[PDB]
């Protein structure tokens, strides 16, 4: 278990936005082309 | 060229900054030029070129700093000269807006735990604990204690649940002075507390629960109350005394290592609280004719018991059905087995695993964490102390 | 599919729960299925929470560490 | 740590044997932090007699210590 912990966190925030990026990619495969035309924004305006 | 930089040195150069505000030293640490960097540091104007930078320069700032960021090879031999073998360690370029303790603050910004292990960057921080810091961290605790050490007295020399007042035991006047002291105490140091984030919360729930643990100093209350409050403020009370302890070399790093384990259990109960529910539930059903499965918060409260491993295999599932009373007994013994696997066994090596990396974690910067905590500590404190108190205790070398 | 199977087992004794809504059956079945349903309820939901930024690593660390305990009960079984 | 949790179940849970005494609870404290947490015999079944003072305390904190020591303690020094 101690190993199996450890080789998950190494790419814990990888697996995390892969599951974000897996999840809407799919998301997108089977919603509708005038939905996504709707609701698809451009830009985005806040305030080794 | 170091060669070239001494020979226009030995020329008696002028040291000037250019239309960047940017001395030859300058040029020289943000390029990394470490020969010419320790030819001018041993060059006798050494001095003359630590003087030449301007303060309103973003990106060439003092040149200890800059040594600091860049070079810290260079700090390195720049602070063995500091050192002078009786020796005496002088903190000339240890400190200079700015904030206290420059050249620390900028060490542990730059992870230079190789120039804060160094005997003058030790020495200069012990002697600001023993100049400033000690006194301070030992009033704050003594106040904490006079307090903390009052209630417990009390908690310890007068039975749980009865009544008691500044009189005696409610009559036992027998440990009467005591009480009266410790009582007053409590209330003092519970007043002053409130004259003085997650510890503030714990600091007025302690202050809250004392005094209503003391309020029959003034006004009666039931004795149930007085020490139902009194069980949450001792607990409380050393509870937050760990926080106190963080501030001592040989605790700090442990209490860091108890929050960082206690952050990572609590953000993960809020996932495992629905497999404990599954499990509860699932047992409330199956095992309701037992006591400690006869309602739905009992259950959930017995099967949060058992994940340690107290599963009561013998009391709960093989003797209720070696005597015919275990409704549905295939379905028990498989949820038994599947909890056993479950909770026991995979989530509590979950918790382990994840333990064992933070520790690890923890342990990685261990040193630097300590030294950061106490160039914290004394940064934060000489923000608040006032600059006469400050100049009058500030020592510019030590003799050891 | 493993969360179809967990899904259809769940939909399955749900309706066998509730039922007496339409047939009557006996207690002993109805609540047979009722704890079956809500176990698998309870720990298919934990399916759902993986699609929650703090909740989908340690659902993976769960399902990897039960993988891996479950591969080697085949051996120490024995 | 275990001060704070001894002289808890101490007031909480005074009117059992184990937790008698300050030293005695403080004994009890030390003992239940490998998981022999005694929860049936001390918690369970005193509350079901109405003999448990404080009942909702003596569950919340019985809840509180397996959270800190047999957890958060014990991986702490499993981990180090
Ligand atoms: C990190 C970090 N953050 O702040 C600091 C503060 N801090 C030091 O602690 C420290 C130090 N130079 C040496 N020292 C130690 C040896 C020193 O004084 N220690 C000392 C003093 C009084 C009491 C106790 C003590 C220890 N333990 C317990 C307990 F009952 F909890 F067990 N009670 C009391 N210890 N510096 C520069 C410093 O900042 N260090
Ligand atoms: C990895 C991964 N896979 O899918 C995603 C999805 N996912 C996010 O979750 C997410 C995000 N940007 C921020 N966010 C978080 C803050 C966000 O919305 N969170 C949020 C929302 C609603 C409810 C809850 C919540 C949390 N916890 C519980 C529980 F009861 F279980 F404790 N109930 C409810 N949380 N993106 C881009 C994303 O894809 N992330």
């Amino acid at each position: 278990a101690v190993g199996d912990i450890a080789e998950v966190q190494k790419h814990a925030s990888l697996k995390r936005i892969a599951m974000q990026v897996e999840l809407h990619t799919s998301l997108e495969k089977k919603l509708p082309l005038w939905f996504l035309r709707k609701v698809d924004q451009k830009s985005t305006i806040v305030y080794s | 060229h170091a060669k070239a930089v001494a020979l226009l040195l030995s020329h008696n150069a002028d040291i000037v900054l250019n239309k960047q505000q940017a001395s030859f030293l300058h040029l020289a640490l943000h390029n990394k030029r470490k020969e010419v960097v320790l030819t001018i540091i041993r060059s006798k104007r050494w001095d003359e070129c630590l003087k030449i930078f301007s303060h309103n320069s973003p990106g060439n700032k003092c040149p200890i700093t800059e040594m600091i960021e860049y070079l810290p090879e260079c700090m390195k031999v720049l602070l063995d000269f500091c050192m002078l073998h009786y020796i005496e360690y002088n903190f000339k370029y240890l400190q200079c807006i700015y904030e206290p303790l420059t050249a620390l603050n900028a060490m542990v910004q730059n992870n230079r735990i190789e120039l804060l292990n160094h005997p003058v960057c030790k020495e200069y921080l012990l002697m600001k604990w023993l100049a400033y810091g000690f006194r301070a961290h030992m009033m704050n605790l003594g106040s904490y204690c006079l307090g903390l050490i009052p209630m417990t007295i009390l908690v310890v020399n007068i039975k749980p649940g009865m009544a008691f007042n500044s009189t005696g035991i409610i009559l036992d006047t027998t440990n009467s002075y005591l009480i009266k002291t410790c009582m007053i105490l409590v209330f003092l140091s519970s007043i002053f507390g409130y004259c003085k984030d997650i510890s503030n919360v714990l600091e007025w729930i302690i202050y809250t629960t004392g005094i209503i643990f003391v309020l029959p100093l003034f006004v009666e209350i039931p004795a149930h109350l007085q020490w139902q409050c009194g069980a949450i403020a001792v607990y409380f009370y050393w509870m937050n005394f760990l926080l106190y302890l963080q501030r001592f070399e040989n605790c700090g790093i442990f209490i860091v290592m108890l929050e960082v384990i206690l952050k990572t259990l609590l953000r993960s109960t809020v996932v495992f609280i629905f497999l404990l529910l599954a499990f509860g539930l699932s047992f409330y059903i199956l095992l309701n004719l037992q006591d400690p499965f006869s309602s739905p918060l009992l259950s959930i409260i017995q099967t949060f018991s058992m994940m340690l491993g107290d599963i009561n295999y013998r009391e709960s599932f093989l003797e209720p059905y070696l005597r015919n009373e275990l409704a549905h007994p295939v379905l028990s013994f498989a949820q038994l087995v599947s909890f056993t696997i479950f909770v026991p066994i995979v989530l509590m090596n979950l918790l382990i695993g994840l333990a064992v990396g933070d520790i690890a974690e923890v342990q990685k910067h261990a040193s630097l964490k300590r030294i950061a905590m106490q160039v914290e500590l004394h940064t934060s404190l000489e923000k608040k102390l006032p600059l006469w108190f400050l100049r009058k205790v500030d020592q510019k070398s030590t003799i050891v």
